[PDB]
């Protein structure tokens, strides 16, 4: 249905739409801020091509801003105990503040 | 493999004419394609040698809109009715696609000469 | 007023785009060069032309 | 065994060696762009089904030509041989040759198609539009079989950068020609198959990157004059390749060829609302949407960002 929707219908299909986004927003959850990003995306479904993994936005750079992200700039973490690498220049800890683990 | 396209629809009956109102009761072959934001008429096949304007009432009865032909579109059908010169149309504001499905099953799963 | 009165007139309607008035109705060059070979091939001479 | 070959070779250039392994198919790796009732989607399939012949020049040493005949059924070869003998005339189609020959007891059909290349379009835009500087070798053999540099330019690092090493904007300007050409090619084709009255849609993984096509086994005929191009998938994926090659320069020109010079504008034009006309008109001929120059008339936000 998304070649239909791409490449073959004229105007706007907002079931469609509506069902891509629940399932981008399932396994692809962001957090934006002014071009610096951090996500959370799925791993058994990146793994074989479902959601972009890195090499799917090298290419998209590539071919749509005239650039190259070279993979020397990018984190990528393994393990979600403690959190992002990097995200607006704030390495994150997690801690144990009162009675709970907060992150800081 | 691309292909045309499978699974196409099929035709409805309604009327049309060359100038405002020329709707007697039901002069055409219009085709159907039952999207679900509603009924979606595709083309037009009527023996009457031109026609320019044609009107199918909505699904609330008081909504009946006017549509506007294409020129002619001449060709044979070897039929039960033996030799049958028709005139085909569709409705203007259709792209090349739509004229690829029912051109493409007209001529897959009907008969011509 | 003289150049560009001259030129507006020969326009369609009097438009023109503005990339061009100093362009032509300008009397004062100023030409700025990085190094001596760059040098070389504008501002050859006493005169030159561009 | 042996015969194939000198088969093959009709009336032409009998200087053939096979590239396979004698009277069966060879396995290649190409891109596609399917769509049939179950799989959709645009990427990188394995082709089976292919006898490919290599034609050489004199001195005995190998050219870019090549004789991709093709293996199937037998409806699809009664279909081929009508809808191919309605489109002979047209000068933008490969020209094919059919016979029918034997392997073991099966009058097996064959279908030779004649004097293409080795990478069609899709292989250039994929290639182009998936890059992955770890693994690019048919973009290697796409830049260095045209001439458009040497395989001793890809031995400076940083050579696919556009930050660093910003001649590789030049290194590519010299595929624009050759992008041109395809495009005027495609118009001749569908003017052809418009005025011959066939309906189909047309592929990427069609036009052979010299701009000859073959592959009717999907079109279906009607009454001549009627005929409609389906094309949307063809320029909608060749969009992005059309800026970074440079195909549009060479209108730059008194006439359009790349041997004369500029064209003198007059500097008091402004309007420039024909000369757009024109080119979308000679190009783009059959792209099935209002394309309105002046912005200002543009109906809605979609149709402002269609035409800008
Ligand atoms: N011309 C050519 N094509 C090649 C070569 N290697 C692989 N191919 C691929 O093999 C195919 C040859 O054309 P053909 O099989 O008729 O195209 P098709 O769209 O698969 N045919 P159909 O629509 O009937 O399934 C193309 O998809 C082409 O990209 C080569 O060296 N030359």
């Amino acid at each position: 249905r998304l070649y239909e929707c791409l490449y073959r219908n004229r105007d706007v299909d907002t079931d469609f739409v509506n069902e891509f986004y629940a399932y981008l927003r399932k396994h692809f959850s962001m957090m934006i801020l002014s071009d610096d990003a951090v996500v959370c995306f799925n791993s058994t479904y990146a793994s074989q091509g479902l959601v972009a993994s890195i090499k799917n936005f090298k290419s998209v750079l590539y071919y749509q801003n005239n650039v190259f992200m070279s993979e020397a700039k990018c984190w990528t973490e393994t393990d979600l105990t403690k959190g992002p690498h990097e995200f607006c220049s704030q390495h994150t800890m997690l801690v144990k503040q009162g009675d709970d683990y907060v992150y800081l | 493999n691309n292909e045309l396209s499978p699974v196409a629809l099929r035709q409805m009956s309604c009327a049309a004419g060359t100038t405002q109102t020329a709707c007697t009761d039901d002069n055409a072959l219009a085709y159907y394609n039952t999207t679900k934001g509603g009924r979606f008429v595709l083309a037009l096949l009527s023996d009457l040698q031109d026609l320019k304007w044609a009107r199918f009432p909505k699904s609330d009865g008081t909504g009946t809109i006017y549509t506007e032909l294409e020129p002619p579109c001449r060709f044979v059908t070897d039929t039960p009715k033996g030799p049958k010169v028709k005139y085909l149309y569709f409705i203007k504001g259709l792209n090349n696609l739509n004229r690829g499905m029912v051109l493409g099953s007209l001529a897959a799963t009907v008969r011509l000469q | 007023n003289d150049a560009l009165n001259n030129i507006i007139n020969n326009a369609r309607d009097g438009c023109v785009p503005l990339n061009i008035i100093p362009l032509t109705t300008a009397a004062k060059l100023m030409v700025v060069i990085p190094d001596y070979n760059t040098y070389k091939n504008t501002c050859d001479g006493t005169t030159f032309t561009y | 065994a042996q015969s194939f070959l000198n088969r093959v070779c009709g009336v032409s250039a009998a200087r053939l060696t096979p590239c396979g392994t004698g009277t069966s198919t060879d396995v290649v790796y190409r891109a596609f762009d399917i769509y049939n009732d179950k799989v959709a989607g645009f990427a990188k399939f394995l082709k089976t089904n292919c006898c490919r012949f290599q034609e050489k020049d004199e001195d005995d040493n190998l050219i870019d030509s090549y004789f991709v005949v093709k293996r199937h059924t037998f409806s699809n070869y009664q279909h081929e041989e009508t809808i191919y003998n309605l489109l002979k005339d047209c000068p933008a189609v490969a020209k094919h040759d059919f016979f029918k020959f034997r392997i073991d007891g099966d009058m097996v059909p064959h279908i030779s198609r004649q004097r293409l290349t080795k990478y069609t379009m899709a292989d250039l835009v994929y290639a182009l539009r998936h890059f992955d500087e770890g693994n690019c070798d048919t973009l290697k053999e796409i830049l260095v079989t045209y001439n458009c540099c040497d395989d001793d330019y890809f031995n400076k690092k940083d050579w696919y950068d556009f930050v660093e090493n910003p001649d590789i904007l030049r290194v590519y300007a010299n595929l624009g020609e050759r992008v041109r050409q395809a495009l005027l090619k495609t118009v001749q084709f569908c003017d052809a198959m418009r005025n011959a009255g066939i309906v189909g849609v047309l592929t990427l993984d069609n036009q052979d990157l010299n701009g000859n096509w073959y592959d009717f086994g999907d079109f279906i005929q009607t009454t001549p004059g009627s005929g409609v191009p389906v094309v949307d998938s063809y320029y909608s994926l060749l969009m992005p390749i059309l800026t970074l090659t440079r195909a549009l320069t060479a209108e730059s020109h008194v006439d359009t060829d790349l041997t004369k010079p500029y064209i003198k504008w007059d500097l008091l034009k402004y309007d420039f609302t024909e000369e757009r006309l024109k080119l979308f008109d000679r190009y783009f001929k059959y792209w099935d949407q209002t394309y309105h120059p002046n912005c200002v008339n543009c109906l809605d936000d979609r149709c402002i960002l269609h035409c800008a």
